[PDB]
């Protein structure tokens, strides 16, 4: 499932494709997890430790 | 009352006008949020 | 009503004036009623706790090193179940009761000493008062740091929590009453109410009107909203101690260092 | 014009003067200088 | 006729988009079915606001208010003011512009009044660290916004003015296909009408968080107070992660409500930054709609930005069909050889626009 | 159309009030402009 | 004349003299101050009917290409 | 009299800079934050103390001439930055000194080099102090 194309197909939409080959801008912050999830996940701080010098 | 704004305007674009004038014979010859900490106080 | 003094405690009606009973306690810095006004619990100057049982006319029982230091503050829950006290050896102790006895549960280290220990109402938050000018309050269930009030020049010595929970009043030996919104932190407004130190202000129940005593004997009558005083009230020759307000709020009761003791009720 | 720095020196109140020993003291030439009783008591 | 779009989704974008391409739009069925159907406050504000900017353009609203014509004119700019009601904050506002002031006439010298953050839009230093830096990165020079005064909710009574002196022709070609090394990151802390204990309370939550890693780290302190701190008590921090070898930026910020523990939110912020660079490759989510577009607007040239699968959403569907649906231009995605990640490569060629309402 | 001379002002309570405010800021220093016997 | 007024109206609301006299909120004080200014400015006693222009001038204060028609009820 | 006390410990009987550009490099050199709290040294005309009042909290000077200090505070009388200022007689060296984040000043050149190692010895010092000096020193 070649998502170059299923951006394109106006059919499917957008909750049905981002699932096939795995809401609003005016919200600028974008979707996160929940906190307590987010903070257990990160208790270490591996795998990013690419990204920083 | 319209005269007053005339002798208002007229004076403001000649102001602007010389302003830009000494800016232009002075080119031919760091921090943009500075003011922000005095604002700060108070 | 309860008037707690060195060497003597006793308890008025107000319809005789007249004692019921008579406690001996010690040097008691603060007194307070348990539910339903069975019990009288007091804290000593030495830091021993006492509990009267009203009813028996005498002493249930003494916790000699319940706290090392003074007891300079004492307040409890809604329920009762639940017992703050503030100090100066500068750990609260929370205590519960169990049958009528008293057990600690656990004791919060501070930096300083707690002068003054306020619990609201809902018992969602407990205030805390110290002698470094800088009250802490702490949600009650959770015990953790919430908010900080500042900027007071001399300790806080009374703090009262409204009944709708949004609004701390505090006031200080800096001689000026302070009103800070327990939402945010903010100083809403700061009134030089007496000359001399406010030494016990109080909310009137189901109104965001609080009554102020001082050393200057002055009670006044100061309304949050307005933010001015609406009458000044003068009786005692003496510095006036304490203020106590009644549940509904018709009568308050203040007591002096004349020796006594008036109800101003209202009309 | 001494004498006139000299009662300026008096009318502030944030004012110090150090001594030959290094005492902290006023301009009247006193020494300059809360209590958890005091406050509650 | 007119490129016809469905409901409230992407209003502002599509406003913008419609204005850049100079094709006019149409958008109906804003909001059919709910019991206050049509246009926002907000939303009907922000089209006051195109018009202030703009020259010659006609906006038709509905008699029932569910339907926009928008036939968009020059973009032409100059120094007015703005007043942006309570429901949004000056960041609702202040965004969009930022899309049409390298194109315009004259500069924009934009004064925005009202409520200066919340928890759903754009705050003053995600704009001023976290999407200017981007805009410099295409050609603009010259570009600030500076704050005359805070205003925190519900109240506000904040100032902010936005002022962009670079007139571009079109933003530069992009050229990004590694991932930018993080070198340092920094922040600000800021509070209005309260003490400065709660400043550098949020500072030790972030703190807490960010130690463990490697770069430097420092978080400016912005205590507000005075006339100057608005008419409402409030704080908030952003932590921005700067990657000074390209001057890439990744940045997180929220404000913090009444019952909300200072240290928390400094934890929490700087919870969310750390998960904007995981979820980032060239760029995070939330500057990358900026970048996109700007890609599109550029010269006949294909440029080229690294993204991560993270970044590829439902929202960054939507964009690029807004996109289509208006300049016809497609995004075109291809593997990364590496075997390390599994990020994209964003080609996209420009449309060859260009700045024809400047002078020369 | 231009104008030869400069109008007349008209004293409207803006210009009162800064008129005002400096008559009360010279008399809080004192600072008169007044003449002294030699 | 007007300076006995005022001289007893600033000392009705204790505008002048001793503060620390032995044996009023700033705020009110502050009210009075803003009620004293208006009430001995005749100018703006009471003058004539005519003598200010005030209300002509701000009147006049007072007094692009396409724009939104909204058609909205 | 507390005028004859005054006269006693000192008779009441130096040049400065006049350029604001190198003043201006010198707090900016500081960087000193509100929070933080100077450390003010031979003040002088108070023109530098001014400005350390401007970017500090609080502000305590020590001068050397008695009558060089009080029309320093001549001059911050009546001032939103009077509370702040504080004013001391006699040298620095000779009393304990108030706990300074940053050493601002203009230290005599004679104690200059003696200045420095105060601060070195004194415990907290400041983390960062920007003071003039003679160049071969």
């Amino acid at each position: 499932w070649n998502i170059g194309k299923l951006i394109y197909m106006d059919n499917i939409s957008p909750e049905e494709c981002i699932r096939r080959w795995r809401v609003d801008l005016e919200k600028f912050v974008p979707y996160f997890d929940t906190f307590e999830k987010l903070a257990k996940k990160w208790k270490s701080v591996d795998a990013i430790k690419e990204r920083f010098l | 009352f319209e005269a007053r704004q005339r002798i208002e305007e007229k004076n403001k674009e000649s102001s602007d006008y010389h302003a830009k004038m000494a800016h232009i014979v002075n080119t031919i010859n760091k921090n943009k949020y500075e003011r922000e900490r005095k604002l700060r106080g108070g | 009503l309860a008037t707690a003094s060195n060497g003597s405690l006793k308890i008025w009606n107000i319809k005789t004036h007249k004692c019921i009973r008579t406690f001996e306690c010690g040097y008691a810095l603060t007194c307070k009623f348990l539910p339903g006004g069975l019990l009288v619990i007091l804290g000593t100057r030495n830091g021993e706790l006492q509990l009267f049982d009203l009813a028996s006319s005498s002493l249930l029982d003494t916790i000699e090193d319940a706290h090392d230091a003074a007891i300079w503050s004492l307040d409890l829950t809604s329920d009762g179940k639940r017992l703050v006290t503030g100090s100066a050896d500068k750990t609260v102790k929370f205590w519960d009761f169990k049958v009528l006895k008293l057990h600690h549960d656990t004791t919060l280290e501070l930096t300083d000493d707690i002068l003054c220990v306020r619990v609201s109402p809902d018992d969602r938050y407990l205030a805390i008062s110290l002698l470094d000018n800088t009250v802490k309050v702490f949600f009650l269930d959770s015990m953790k740091f919430y908010l900080s009030l500042y900027g007071h020049k001399l300790p806080v010595l009374s703090i009262d929590i409204s009944f709708d929970s949004k609004m701390i009043i505090t006031s200080s030996a800096d001689k000026n009453i302070k009103i800070w919104g327990l939402d945010f932190g903010d100083c809403h407004k700061s009134l030089f109410a007496h000359q001399d130190s406010i030494m016990n202000v109080k909310f009137l129940p189901q109104s965001h009107n609080f009554f102020s005593c001082s050393k200057d004997a002055v009670v006044k009558y100061w309304d949050g909203e307005k933010f001015e005083c609406i009458q000044k009230l003068y009786a005692h020759q003496s510095e006036v101690w304490a203020l106590a307000v009644a549940t509904d709020g018709g009568f308050v009761v203040s007591s002096s260092h004349d020796h006594s003791i008036r109800i101003w009720e209202e009309t | 014009k001494r004498n006139d720095v000299v009662d300026t020196l008096s009318k502030a109140k944030n004012i110090t003067v150090i001594n030959q020993k290094g005492e902290k003291k006023d301009v009247s030439g006193k020494t300059k200088k809360p209590d958890s009783t005091n406050i509650k008591l | 006729k007119y490129t016809t779009f469905q409901g409230s989704q992407n209003f502002r974008l599509r406003i913008v988009l419609a204005t850049l391409s100079g094709k006019p739009i149409k958008i109906e069925k804003i909001r059919s079915g709910d019991l206050n159907p049509g246009l926002k406050d907000y939303e009907v504000s922000f089209l006051r606001l195109i018009e202030s900017v703009t020259n010659g353009s006609v906006i038709e609203i509905s008699y029932t208010g569910t339907t926009v014509i928008y036939r968009p004119g020059i973009i032409v700019g100059g120094a007015s003011t703005h007043i942006c009601p309570s429901s949004k904050p000056v960041g609702y506002f202040v965004e969009p512009m930022l899309y049409l002031a390298p194109f315009s006439k004259k500069k924009f010298s934009i004064l925005f009044k009202g409520i200066t953050a919340s928890h759903n839009d754009a705050g003053i230093e995600a704009i001023k660290w976290g999407l200017m830096p981007v805009m410099e990165k295409f050609g603009v020079r010259e570009c600030a916004l500076h704050t005359l005064k805070r205003g925190s909710p519900p109240l506000g009574g904040g100032e902010v003015h936005l002022v962009v002196d670079s007139l571009i022709a079109q933003p530069i070609t992009m050229h990004e296909i590694d991932r930018p090394i993080i070198s340092s990151i920094t922040g600000v802390a800021y509070s209005t009408r309260v003490s400065p204990s709660l400043v550098n309370r949020m500072i030790d939550g972030a703190k807490k968080v960010l130690k463990n890693l490697q770069c430097e780290v420092n978080i400016t302190a912005d205590v507000w107070r005075g006339e100057n701190s608005g008419k409402s008590p409030g704080w908030g921090i952003t932590l921005v992660a700067q990657s000074k070898q390209k001057g890439w930026s990744y940045f997180a910020e929220d404000i913090g409500d009444a019952g909300s523990i200072p240290e928390e939110l400094g934890e929490k912020v700087a919870c969310q930054l750390l998960e904007e660079i995981s979820k980032s490759a060239a760029v995070g989510r939330n500057q990358l709609p900026l970048a996109i577009v700007y890609m599109v607007i550029g010269k006949e040239d294909i440029g080229r930005l690294r993204i991560n699968k993270e970044q590829i959403d439902e929202r960054f569907i939507i964009l690029l069909r807004d996109i289509k649906k208006i300049f016809n231009t497609e995004v075109f995605l291809k593997p990364v050889d590496e075997a390390d990640n599994e990020d994209m490569i964003a080609t996209i060629k420009g449309i060859g626009f260009t700045n024809t309402s400047k002078k020369i | 159309f231009d104008r030869t001379a400069k109008p007349v002002p008209v004293i409207t309570s803006e210009v009162t009030e800064s008129l005002e405010d400096m008559i009360r800021r010279r008399i809080q220093d004192s600072n008169f402009d007044d003449l002294q016997r030699r | 004349s007007q300076l006995k007024n005022l001289k007893a109206a600033l000392k009705a609301r204790g505008l002048t003299g001793q503060t620390n006299v032995k044996s009023y909120d700033r705020e009110e004080k502050k009210k009075a101050i803003a009620e004293i200014r208006e009430e001995f400015n005749p100018f703006e006693a009471v003058g004539k009917p005519g003598i200010s222009k005030q209300i002509g001038e701000e009147q006049r204060k007072r007094a692009k290409r396409g724009g939104v028609i909204d058609k909205r009820f | 009299s507390a005028e004859k006390h005054l006269s006693s410990v000192f008779k009441f009987n130096q040049h400065i800079l006049k350029n604001p550009l190198v003043a201006q490099g010198i707090v900016d050199k500081a960087q000193i934050r509100p929070s933080d709290v100077v450390l003010e040294v031979g003040p002088g005309t108070g023109n530098l103390t001014v400005r350390i009042l401007e970017q500090a909290k609080n502000v305590v000077a020590v001068e050397m001439d008695p009558r060089m200090a009080a029309e320093l505070t001549k001059r911050v009388r009546g001032t939103p930055v009077e509370k702040k200022l504080e004013i001391m007689l006699g040298d620095f060296m000779k009393t304990e000194l108030p706990y300074f984040d940053i050493c601002i000043s203009n230290t005599p050149y004679q104690i200059s080099s003696p200045l420095v190692f105060k601060l070195i010895n004194q415990p907290r010092p400041p983390r960062v102090s920007i003071l003039m000096f003679q160049r071969e020193f």
